[PDB]
């Protein structure tokens, strides 16, 4: 039953690691999607629950699952400022240059929200500095528009 | 099920990200851009996901209530205050402080004050005295007249030493 999928989604929002493990063991769908196309992995990536992220990956969660806006878990983790989660998603084979419905990569989202350390990690993992969104804007363009000089400077120099 | 997720809001047919902890809203998302958020200033904080247009100011630790800064705030947490040396917390919450009191004459320090407790004073028992108002001084023993080959001419009190004098 997909009751268990809805329960797994709630557990992952609530940060209830023991409930996640016991729902997975009961044959919950690891890739259960809510109304907005968030998996448990997306939810844990947003809320910064690292132990939940790792246990979901170990149980076979789709690292490149898209929500209704085309955001992967890496988009979410990068946007939301969760460095350790970003590293873990990359190790597990997350697509560093995956594009959302605006054509924003994870680097775009990290640059836009001022997450310098996440910018540096994404560059090391082979993020495209020249990637343009649907309005023609690079990550550097975003960082500069948002007032994140430090990140704008790194991205100009990585180009 | 709402048109957007918990950490989003709806405007102009678009599901926009709320601003993250440590950031405030400048501009709504559009088709072409995610929500514009600006980091809180250095003496400011915001602990939750939000659409607010101002941050909270870090708490002032008022010297005139006996407070100092224990720990400067961050973009997500408030400043933490503690008592200045020589002052102790009014209550467990430590929202203001009070100067350590002195044990009056007749009373001596049993336990010295700390940042969480006032001076504990005891009445000077027999054989002991204290002639000062002080937050450090213990009860001192009465002088032994018999060590000096004198007698007690005036009795000691909680507040005064013995006055010794010659035999009759
Ligand atoms: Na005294």
């Amino acid at each position: 039953g997909s009751d268990l999928g809805k329960k797994l989604l709630q557990a992952a929002r609530a940060g209830q690691l023991d409930e996640v493990r016991e729902l997975l063991k009961a044959g919950a769908d690891v890739n259960a999607k809510d109304t907005w196309g968030f998996t448990p992995l997306h939810i844990a990536a947003e809320s910064g629950h690292l132990e939940i992220v790792e246990v979901l990956l170990k149980a076979g969660a789709d690292v490149n699952a898209k929500d209704v806006q085309g955001r992967t878990p890496l988009h979410i983790a990068a946007h939301s400022g969760h460095l350790e989660i970003v590293e873990v998603l990359l190790k597990a084979g997350a697509d560093v240059n995956a594009k959302d419905f605006r054509g924003w990569t994870p680097l775009h989202l990290a640059a836009w929200s001022g997450h310098l350390e996440i910018v540096e990690i994404l560059l090391k993992a082979g993020a495209d500095v020249n990637a343009q969104d649907k309005s023609g804007k690079t990550p550097a363009d975003l960082a500069a528009r948002a007032g994140h000089q430090d990140i704008a400077e790194v991205l100009q120099k990585a180009a | 099920p709402t048109a957007c997720r918990e950490k989003q809001y709806l405007i102009n047919s678009q599901c926009c990200s709320l601003c993250q902890p440590g950031q405030k809203l400048v501009s709504d998302c559009t088709e072409f851009t995610e929500t514009e958020c600006l980091p809180c200033g250095e003496s400011e904080f915001l602990d939750t996901w939000n659409r607010e247009t101002h941050c909270h100011q870090h708490k002032y630790c008022d010297p005139n209530l006996g407070l100092r800064v224990q720990q400067k705030g961050t973009s997500e947490t408030d400043t933490i205050c503690t008592c200045e040396e020589g002052w102790h917390c009014t209550s467990e919450a430590c929202e203001s402080c009070v100067l350590h009191r002195s044990c009056s004459p007749g009373f001596g320090v049993k336990q010295i004050a700390t940042g969480v407790s006032d001076t504990i004073c005891e009445p000077c028992p027999v054989g002991f005295f204290s002639n000062v108002s002080s937050a450090f001084e213990k009860c001192h023993p009465w002088t032994s007249c018999e060590t000096k080959d004198l007698v007690v001419q005036q009795a000691g009190t909680n507040k005064t030493d013995v006055v010794c004098g010659p035999q009759d």
